[PDB]
C-alpha cells in the first residue's frame, strides 16, 4: 500500500519569491499528478505525470523530482492561487492521496 | 561505377506480381521500371563518381575567423578547437554518426590600416605566428610571453604576400572514429554537462603578430579552412531540419515539416 | 467541449439510502473509466471506486466495499452510485470523474470533474 | 508458411502467428568481441543464460488523442534481474538487443505504428540554454511520451516533445533510414528487430551512456466504431544477445 | 612511380614525396557500392515477383 | 639549378584541388580500425530507401502528423480525385524535404526512374480500387479519369497485400534535368484517382488512410555539387 506524504502542514509566503513544496512516497509510483481546489469550489487538474503543465495554467507553475522525492514549485507568488494542493499517485496499488498543503499570501 | 542498363520487356499474363508488395516488413521495393510497362534496350553510360563520400566531402570550408589588433597590450587570438560554430559543414558532418578521417588545414591572413595620427606612416611587410596547444600545456597571457618559444608545439611562420599556409594532420582520436554525437553525460552521477561537449577536447590555436608596431595600428584576420581527406562514415542519418541556435547541444525550436499549399490538388 | 453534469443535493436520514448521477456528454462515452472520490468538510479526499461502461467491471475501495455501489446506462450515457447505510461523518460532497484505464493509460491524469452533490444527514 | 514464428533464449519462448519476416541490423548478427579488437586485458564474464532472455517492461494504453513514446535502451534493464546486477557491479560492457513490440487488435480496428530503433539519440531541451535533467530522458521501464503540441519554453528543464520533429530537430517521416518495421492493424500483429552492438569503442560504461532509443509513434491514428472494445495496449519485450562484461568493483 | 586510369567520358603518373601516409593526396577513385544493408535488412530473403506475406 | 618557369596559376587556393603537403604530426601512431556496423560507400544508398511523402500540406497540419496521411473515405460519386503534385524532386515543396530530396538539393542535375510506394492504412474488411497515373508535359493537367486514363497507370487492388509500387520512367529529351525549377526541364504530374469505391461493412468506420513513400530506382545518379538553400546563419554560434 501506497502512502503519499505531503509536507509541509501550511505555507506562507509574501507576494513575489519562490516557493517550494514536496511531497514523498513509500515506494516507486508510476504516475504523479497535482490539482488545485479553491475552498468552495471542484479541485482542478493542475501539473500531471510530474512534469506536464495544464490547459491555462500559468507559465510561473513547474515540477520536478523522480525516484520517491517529488516536489512542486512556483517561480515568483502571484496573487491568484491562495489555495490549496492535493497530490495523486497511480501504481499498481489502488490509490492515495496527499493531504492538502495550503498556500496563503502574506 | 556504371549504373545498371534497362533490358526489353514483353506484354505478359500471369500469376508473378512485381508491383504489389507489402511495406510493412521493413524492405523497400526492387521492381526496376521494366516490369510495370513495356520498355526498350538502353545501354547507360551514366556514372555515380561524383556522389562518393570522398568526393562530397573532400573540399575546404570555412569555420572561423578572428581578429587581433598590432597596437595593444594583449592583442592576440585564441580559438577552442571545433566543427559547430559555422552551419554549412556542421550540417555536411552531421549525416554520419560516426567519421574517420585525415584533415588538410590552410589559413587565409589579411591585414587593415587603423585610423593613426602620425605623419607619412609607411610600415614593412608583416610576419605572423600560428600556434597549436594540446591540451595540457602552457598557454599565452600577453605577446612578449615564454610560451612562444615552440620548443615542442607546432608553429607556422609566413610572411604577407605569399602563397597561403597549409599543412595535414592525421586522425587524431582516443577512440576509433569522430563521434558527432553523443547520448551521455560526462559524470557517473548522472549531473552536470550532457552531449558532444564531454567528447570535445582537441586543443588551442594562439595567433599574433611578430613585429613590433611602429607607428600605426595594424588589425589583422585569420580565416580557417577545414578539408577532409581518406574519409570513413557509418550509420547514416537523417539531415537537420530546423536551424541550429547553440553550440555546445543541439536543442532547437519547431517548424513545420515543409511549407505548404492551398489544397491537396493543387499543382 | 467536454462536460460532466450532476444531480442536486439532497438530505437524508440515518440508516437511508440515495442514489446520485453523473452524466457525461461532449464525448463518446464507453471510452473511458468513471472514477468517485469523496470530499469532507474538513478533511483530505477519498477514493471510492470506478466503473467501467463498456463491460460494467465495477472496483472498490477495501473501506466503501459494502456501502457503495457503482451501475451504469450505456442508452442514456449516464452513471450512478447507490450508496448503502449513509451514517453521521457523511456530511460530504461527492465528484465524479473521466479517467482513462488505471495505469495502462493514467498519464492526463483525472482530466475532467464535476460540479459535486454535497449530500446531508439530519433529522 | 511465412507468418508464423518461435525466438527461444535462455528460458523463454516467444511465438506470433501473425508478423513480417525479421529486420536485422545492419546486415549483422550480434557476436562476441574478438582477440583483434580488445582493448582491456583481462577476463570478462559471460553469464549467457542468466542475461539473454526475454524481459518484459511495462504496458502502455494506445489512446485515441495520442503522440508517441520511446525508451533509452541500456537503461530500460537496469533493474531487470541478474542484468540489472552485472551492471552495477562491472565498469564496462558490450550487449546486443533482440526487440520484440507486439500490439493486437481486430479485424474492424485501424491504425498504424512506425517502430524504429535509433542510434545515439541526442535529445534538445525546451529552454534554448539548459539541457534536459536526467530523470526526464529516461526512466526504468517506463514510456517517456510525445505530444501533440509544442512545450512551453518558460519551464525550466524540460524536453520538448513536439512529435514531428522527434526531439531531435529532424523531419519525422526521414526516421525510416534507420532499421524499423510498421505494426498495421490491417494486417500485422507484431513486430521484431535484431541490432547489434553499434559504438565507436569496442565496450562502453553502461550507466553514463545510452547509446539506443525504442521510438513509437502513430502514423494513422486508432479508430473504431463504437460497440469494439476500446482498450488497445502496448507491450515491449527485450532480450539481451551476446553480452559481456568487464572490470569488477563496489557495487554503486 | 605509378600510373593510372585518368577519369574521362590516357595516364598519369603520381609520386609521393613525405613519409607520413596523412600527407598523401585524396582518394576520389574509390568507387564501390553495397546498398543491401539499408535497402533490404531482412533474415528471409524474398523474391521480387512472389508474394511477401504468404 | 635546373631551370624552371613558373606558369599562370600558382601561388593561387583553390577550394578543390588535392595536393600533398607536410604533415605538422611526423610518425604519429593513429589507433587501429574497428568493425562497425553500416558503412556508407556512396551517398546514393541513402536516396534508395523509402521516406514519407507530406501530400497533405493544406497550411495547417505541416505542424502536425496530419502532414502524411491522406484522406479517403467512401464516397458516392464516381471518378473522385486523391490528391495531385507535379513532379520536381528539389524544387517542388511535397518532395522537397523527403530523404531523396534533401540530398537532390546538394546537387545540380539528376536522372533516373524514381519509384512511389502505397499502404492502405485502412481495416481489415475494407475494399476499393484506385488508378495511379502519370502524365509527361505538354498538355495542362489531367482533371477526368479519362484523361488520366491515356497516361502511364497502374491499377491498385486492396487485398491482403498493401502495397502498390508505381514507377515513373525516365522519358526526357536531355540525359539530365535540373534540380531548380525551370520551365525548359518540365517533368510531368502524378495524380491518383477512385476507380472502385471504398465498399466497407456495418460497425466500420468509413474514414481511411493512406500513406505514400518515394525512393530511387537502380539507375539514379546525380551531378554538380553545389549548396544547399534549407541552411541560414548571422553570427557565430
Ligand atoms: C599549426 C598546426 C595546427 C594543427 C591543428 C590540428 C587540428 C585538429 C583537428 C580537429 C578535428 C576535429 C574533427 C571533428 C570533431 C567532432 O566531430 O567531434
Amino acid at each position: 500500500q501506497i502512502v503519499l506524504s505531503q509536507s509541509p502542514a501550511i505555507l506562507s509566503a509574501s507576494p513575489g519569491e519562490k516557493v517550494t513544496m514536496t511531497c514523498r512516497a513509500s515506494s516507486s509510483v508510476s504516475y504523479l499528478h497535482w490539482y488545485q481546489q479553491k475552498p468552495g469550489s471542484s479541485p482542478k487538474p493542475w501539473i500531471s505525470a510530474t512534469s506536464n503543465l495544464a490547459s491555462g495554467v500559468p507559465a510561473r507553475f513547474s515540477g520536478s523530482g523522480s525516484g520517491t522525492s517529488y516536489s512542486l514549485t512556483i517561480s515568483r507568488v502571484e496573487a491568484e492561487d491562495a489555495a490549496t494542493y492535493y497530490c495523486q499517485q497511480w501504481s499498481s496499488n489502488p490509490l492515495s492521496f496527499g493531504g492538502g498543503t495550503k498556500l496563503e499570501l502574506k | 561505377a556504371r549504373v545498371a542498363d534497362t533490358i526489353s520487356s514483353r506484354p505478359t499474363n500471369s500469376e508473378s506480381i512485381p508491383a504489389l508488395t507489402a511495406a510493412e516488413t521493413g524492405h523497400t521495393s526492387q521492381v526496376v521500371p521494366s516490369d510495370t510497362m513495356q520498355t526498350r534496350h538502353v545501354k547507360n553510360y551514366h556514372s555515380r563518381s561524383e556522389s562518393s563520400i570522398e568526393n562530397f566531402l573532400c573540399r575546404s570550408a570555412c569555420v572561423y575567423y578572428a581578429t587581433y589588433t598590432n597596437n595593444s597590450k594583449k592583442g592576440f587570438a585564441e580559438w577552442v578547437i571545433n566543427t559547430r560554430q559555422v552551419a554549412q559543414l556542421r550540417r555536411k558532418l552531421e549525416l554520419f554518426t560516426y567519421l574517420r578521417f585525415d584533415l588538410e588545414l590552410t589559413f587565409v591572413i589579411t591585414s587593415a590600416q587603423q585610423p593613426s595620427t602620425a605623419s607619412s606612416v609607411d610600415a614593412p611587410v608583416q610576419t605572423h605566428q600560428i600556434m597549436y596547444v594540446p591540451p595540457g600545456g602552457p598557454v599565452p597571457t600577453k605577446v612578449k610571453d615564454y610560451a612562444w618559444q615552440t620548443s615542442t608545439n607546432p608553429s607556422v611562420f609566413w610572411t604577407e604576400g605569399n602563397a597561403p599556409p597549409r599543412m595535414s594532420i592525421p586522425f587524431i582520436s582516443i577512440g576509433n572514429a569522430y563521434s558527432c554525437f553523443y547520448d551521455g553525460w560526462t559524470q557517473f552521477s548522472r549531473n552536470g554537462v550532457y552531449g558532444i561537449n564531454t567528447l570535445n577536447n582537441m586543443g588551442t590555436l594562439y595567433m599574433r603578430h611578430v613585429n613590433e608596431a611602429g607607428q600605426g595600428p595594424i588589425k589583422s584576420t585569420v580565416r580557417i579552412y577545414f578539408k577532409p581527406k581518406h574519409v570513413k562514415a557509418w550509420v547514416p542519418r537523417p539531415p537537420r531540419l530546423c536551424q541550429y541556435e547553440k553550440q555546445k547541444n543541439v536543442n532547437f525550436s519547431p517548424i513545420g515539416v515543409t511549407t505548404s499549399r492551398t489544397d491537396i490538388i493543387t499543382t | 467541449e467536454i462536460q460532466l453534469q450532476q444531480s442536486g443535493p439532497e438530505l437524508v436520514k440515518p440508516g437511508a439510502s440515495v442514489k446520485v448521477s453523473c452524466k457525461a456528454s461532449g464525448y463518446s462515452f464507453t471510452d473511458y473509466n468513471i472514477y468517485w472520490v469523496k470530499q469532507s468538510h474538513g478533511k483530505s479526499l477519498e477514493w471510492i471506486g470506478y466503473v467501467d461502461p463498456y463491460n460494467g467491471n465495477t472496483n472498490y475501495n477495501q473501506k466503501f466495499k459494502g456501502k457503495a455501489t457503482l451501475t451504469v446506462d450505456k442508452s442514456s450515457s449516464t452513471a450512478f452510485m447507490h450508496l448503502n447505510s449513509l451514517t453521521s461523518e457523511v456530511s460530504t460532497v461527492y465528484y465524479c470523474a473521466r479517467g482513462g484505464g488505471y495505469y495502462g493509460g493514467g498519464y492526463y491524469g483525472m482530466d475532467y470533474w464535476g460540479q459535486g452533490t454535497s449530500v446531508t444527514v439530519s433529522s | 508458411s511465412d507468418r508464423v514464428r518461435s525466438i527461444t533464449l535462455g528460458n523463454s519462448t516467444i511465438t506470433t502467428q501473425e508478423c513480417a519476416n525479421v529486420v536485422v541490423g545492419y546486415g549483422v548478427w550480434p557476436e562476441y568481441l574478438k582477440d583483434n579488437e580488445a582493448t582491456a586485458e583481462d577476463q570478462p564474464t559471460q553469464p549467457d543464460v542468466a542475461t539473454c532472455r526475454f524481459y518484459t517492461l511495462e504496458s502502455v494504453q494506445w489512446m485515441k488523442n495520442s503522440a508517441g513514446w520511446w525508451w533509452k535502451l541500456p537503461d530500460a534493464l537496469s533493474q531487470m534481474g541478474l542484468f540489472g546486477q552485472n551492471m552495477q557491479y562491472h565498469y564496462l560492457g558490450r550487449t546486443g538487443y533482440t526487440i520484440h513490440v507486439q500490439c493486437n487488435a481486430s479485424k474492424f480496428h485501424q491504425g498504424c505504428l512506425l517502430v524504429v530503433c535509433v542510434p545515439e539519440a541526442e535529445m534538445g531541451c525546451s529552454n534554448l540554454n539548459n539541457t534536459p535533467e536526467f530523470s526526464e530522458l529516461s526512466g526504468g521501464d517506463s514510456a517517456r511520451m510525445f505530444t501533440d503540441t509544442q512545450v512551453g519554453e518558460s519551464n525550466a528543464k524540460k524536453v520538448q516533445t513536439a512529435v514531428w520533429n522527434a526531439g531531435m530537430g529532424v523531419g519525422v517521416g526521414n526516421l525510416t533510414i534507420f532499421p524499423h518495421q510498421w505494426i498495421n492493424l490491417r494486417t500485422n500483429n507484431s513486430a521484431t528487430l535484431v541490432m547489434p552492438y553499434i559504438n565507436s569503442v569496442p565496450m562502453d560504461n553502461m550507466f553514463r551512456h545510452n547509446n539506443l532509443t525504442l521510438m513509437i509513434i502513430p502514423f494513422v491514428p486508432l479508430n473504431y466504431s463504437e460497440g469494439s472494445s476500446p482498450y488497445v495496449p502496448i507491450t515491449v519485450t527485450i532480450a539481451p544477445m551476446c553480452a559481456e562484461y568487464n572490470g569488477l568493483r563496489l557495487a554503486s | 612511380a605509378q600510373v593510372s586510369t585518368q577519369k574521362t567520358g590516357i595516364h598519369y603518373t603520381n609520386i609521393n614525396y613525405y613519409k607520413d601516409a596523412a600527407s598523401n593526396s585524396a582518394n576520389r577513385q574509390d568507387f564501390t557500392q553495397d546498398p543491401g544493408k539499408f535497402t533490404e535488412p531482412v533474415k528471409d530473403i524474398m523474391v521480387k515477383t512472389m508474394p511477401a506475406l504468404n | 639549378g635546373l631551370p624552371v618557369m613558373t606558369t599562370p596559376g600558382s601561388t593561387q587556393f583553390l577550394t578543390s584541388d588535392d595536393f600533398q603537403s607536410p604533415s605538422a604530426m611526423p610518425q604519429f601512431d593513429v589507433t587501429p580500425e574497428m568493425q562497425i556496423p553500416g558503412r556508407v560507400n556512396n551517398l546514393m544508398e541513402i536516396a534508395e530507401v523509402d521516406s514519407v511523402v507530406p501530400v497533405n500540406n493544406t497550411e495547417d497540419n505541416v505542424s502536425s502528423l496530419k502532414a502524411y496521411q491522406i484522406p479517403v473515405q467512401s464516397n458516392s460519386d464516381n471518378g473522385k480525385q486523391v490528391f495531385g503534385f507535379p513532379l520536381q524532386p528539389g524544387a517542388n515543396n511535397v518532395l522537397n524535404r523527403t530523404l531523396l530530396g534533401e540530398i537532390l538539393n546538394y546537387y545540380t542535375h539528376w536522372s533516373g526512374s524514381i519509384k512511389l510506394t502505397f499502404m492502405f492504412c485502412g481495416s481489415a474488411m475494407a475494399t476499393g480500387k484506385f488508378l495511379l497515373a502519370y502524365s509527361p508535359p505538354g498538355a495542362g493537367v489531367p482533371k477526368n479519369r479519362k484523361d488520366a486514363m491515356l497516361g502511364t497507370h497502374v491499377i491498385w487492388d486492396v487485398g491482403l497485400q498493401s502495397s502498390c509500387v508505381l514507377c515513373v520512367p525516365w522519358i526526357s529529351q536531355t540525359h539530365y534535368r535540373y534540380v531548380v525549377e525551370d520551365e525548359y526541364t518540365a517533368a510531368g504530374y502524378v495524380t491518383c484517382w477512385y476507380q472502385t469505391n471504398i465498399v466497407v461493412p456495418a460497425d466500420v468506420q468509413s474514414s481511411c488512410d493512406i500513406l505514400c513513400f518515394v525512393s530511387a530506382c537502380n539507375d539514379f545518379s546525380v551531378r554538380m555539387l553545389k549548396d544547399t538553400p534549407f541552411i541560414r546563419q548571422d553570427t557565430f554560434y
